[PDB]
């Protein structure tokens, strides 16, 4: 091309944070699934 | 007519709007980079981590 960003812009910026936080929580669940298998298959 | 000796010497000068002291803002250390860069650094930080 004064400008400002609207909520729809911050709805995709918030979605990024929520997605990265869900991806971290899913990776922990995966590490949790395999830790149980190892612990069960150890004793 | 016959004037007297000048009691006030003067001339043609230049008048401009007096500027401002431009008191720096509190969070002005961020000025070298744009708000978008600062916001994207945070996003990049989260993504990298
Ligand atoms: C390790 C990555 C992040 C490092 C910390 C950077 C701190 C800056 C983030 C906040 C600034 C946001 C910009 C809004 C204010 C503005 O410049 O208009």
């Amino acid at each position: 091309d004064s400008y400002s960003y609207g909520w729809s812009f911050y709805f995709g910026a918030l979605s990024f944070i929520i997605a990265e936080m869900v991806g971290v929580l899913a990776v922990h669940m995966f590490i949790d699934r395999h830790k149980q298998l190892r612990a069960t298959a150890r004793a | 007519i016959d004037f007297s000796k000048p009691f006030m010497s003067l001339g043609i000068s230049i008048m401009i709007k007096k500027p401002q002291k431009s008191k720096p803002g509190v969070f002005s250390f961020l000025d070298p980079l744009a708000y978008e860069i600062w916001m994207c650094i945070v996003f990049a930080y989260i993504g990298v981590s």
